[PDB]
């Protein structure tokens, strides 16, 4: 395979997620709707973004590598969605999430701009990703764990187990990242884009199918 | 139950993506070309059993 | 919940013994070679993966 | 790593089991007994096993390939001890136990028999013991299950844990044969020895401390 068809690949799979999640949501009340159109936003700005790669554009060269620009961009643009998504579920505060939604751009930023930058100084950048995504988990895991414990023990039960696949596999990302091209590129370019397809796909759509199977278990 | 062939399907196709990569460097006669190759399926079938693990941890644990 | 780490820290010493022929391989020269240790590494990870997976389904599930 | 290190690591891991086993052993009663003796049986054969093939002895050479007597031989007195434990387990009647280890026996067999074999015909050997390792799994998960779900939640919840990993790991082993020197020689001779002591170290020693937690459990 080529890099081309790993984003097509990518394009598609994301698709299958957003129609997925827009037909489910045909089904849901007032409190429910907004859950299933964050849904739809994560999973269909992740298609555009992959078709963008697949059409050959924001193959960003630095240095001896290329850089995927719509890679993070997408992830600036989405994951604050699934942060909300999962305040929602922990039933946050306007003022905890407007932290949680900081630490999680701080993330995003830095690993884009870390990206972007030939030099060695490129890894303080990654560091300071690193910190924020441990005050990110810290908040997943503590405050909003502890929020998340006041609610229906089904909305409980579904925040403890997205809050899991959301930590564990949100934390493989900066290895990918030190690792692959931005790194020491010892992931090659295409091993690299579908390790990242595939977490994508899983924090997305998988993410959103196991929201999906829950809330039909809840309201029926 | 199903995850679980989700799992191990997605592992044979980036097994055989991985092995693609193998199997062009060798075409060169160049050793550290393949041997580059190897490294990164190496280190990625690695980093896809954490993410398969992750995932299974999550759904079912 | 340490069965998680007993599979992790395995799948990175069966990678060091699997990166260890793909080195000794690659010492020689012979792409052939390099890619014969590779393939075996592939194999042997997509292997390792179903293990891993039988075991923490079998404990977990 | 060479070979005879990772067949010292296999003797060493399962000195680790039967030591433990024979310690936890010294609190059991008189039905007890005999499932920490055979625990000890299985993982305390397998150690002596690997010591054999650790010191080079019993690398057979077939073909062009080396095939080790010591792995067939400690299985098929290793495998129906495993098989024993479980019938135990299930509460299984004299004539279904002699089935069961018949079978088991005409796989561990057909296997080292298939396993000497130079010629092509090894894998009609390898095929009666696939046939037989079908209907194994069928008792496994078929009469022996259902014989199980007659006893007490906690034996029936032991069985069934240590059955899963029994069918699903054991099912592992005949592709390995495929693939390893025996059949096509795709995994280096060093890749098959380790993939056999991790799952030689699973199904023996990581069944045992199963069983080892769940029985501390039960009688306290
Ligand atoms: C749908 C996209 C997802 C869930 C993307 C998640 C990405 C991350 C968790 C990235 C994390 C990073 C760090 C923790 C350190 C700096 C480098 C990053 C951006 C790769
Ligand atoms: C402690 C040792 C164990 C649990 C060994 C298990 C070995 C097997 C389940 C072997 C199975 C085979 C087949 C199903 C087909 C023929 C080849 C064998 C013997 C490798
Ligand atoms: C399965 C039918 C769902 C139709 C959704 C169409 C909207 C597409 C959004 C992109
Ligand atoms: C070709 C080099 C120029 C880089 C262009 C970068 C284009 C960015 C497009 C990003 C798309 C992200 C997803 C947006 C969804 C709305
Ligand atoms: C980098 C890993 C950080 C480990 C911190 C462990 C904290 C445990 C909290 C419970
Ligand atoms: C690095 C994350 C540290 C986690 C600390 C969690 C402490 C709060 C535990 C209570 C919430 C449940
Ligand atoms: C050198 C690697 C530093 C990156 C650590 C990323 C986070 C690791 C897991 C954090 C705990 C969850
Ligand atoms: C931990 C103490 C257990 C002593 C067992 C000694 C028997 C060894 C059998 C081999
Ligand atoms: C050197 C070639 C001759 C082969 C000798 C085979 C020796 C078999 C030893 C097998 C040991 C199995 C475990 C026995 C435990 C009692
Ligand atoms: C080789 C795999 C055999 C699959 C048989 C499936 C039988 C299902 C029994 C329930
Ligand atoms: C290949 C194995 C086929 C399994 C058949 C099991 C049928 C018996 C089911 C009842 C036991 C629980
Ligand atoms: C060609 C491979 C045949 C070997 C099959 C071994 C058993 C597979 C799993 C059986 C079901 C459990």
């Amino acid at each position: 395979v080529g890099l081309t068809t790993l984003f097509w690949l990518g394009a598609i799979g994301m698709l299958v997620g957003t129609l997925a999640f827009a037909w489910a949501g045909r089904d849901a009340g007032s409190g429910e709707r907004r859950y299933y159109v964050t849904l739809v936003g994560i999973s269909g700005i992740a298609a555009v973004a992959y078709v963008v790669m697949a059409l050959g554009v924001g193959w960003v060269p630095v240095a001896e590598r290329t850089v995927f620009a719509p890679r993070y961009i997408n992830w600036i643009l989405t994951t604050p969605l699934i942060v909300y998504f999962l305040g929602l579920l922990a039933g946050l505060d306007s003022r905890e999430f407007g932290i949680v939604i900081t630490l999680n751009t701080v993330v995003m930023l830095a690993g884009f701009a870390g990206a972007m930058v030939p030099g060695i100084e490129r890894y303080a950048l990654f560091g300071m990703g690193a910190v924020a995504f441990l005050g990110l988990v810290y908040y997943l895991v503590g405050p909003m764990t502890e929020s998340a414990s006041q609610r229906s023990s089904g909305i409980k039960s579904l925040y403890v187990r997205l809050r899991n696949l959301t930590v564990i596999l949100w934390a493989i990302y900066p290895f990918i990242w030190l690792l692959g091209p931005p790194g020491v590129a010892l992931l090659t370019p295409t091993v690299d884009v579908a390790l990242i397809v595939y977490l994508d796909l899983v924090t997305k759509v998988g993410f959103g199918f196991i929201a999906l199977d829950a809330a039909a278990t809840l309201r029926a | 139950g199903a995850v679980f062939i989700f799992v191990g399907a997605l592992t044979v196709l980036f097994g055989a993506i991985a092995y693609g990569e193998v199997t062009a460097a060798a075409a060169t006669g160049d050793a550290a070309a393949v041997q580059e190759a190897a490294v990164s399926a190496i280190l990625g079938l690695i980093i896809l059993l954490g993410i398969n693990l992750g995932l299974v941890a999550a759904t079912l644990g």
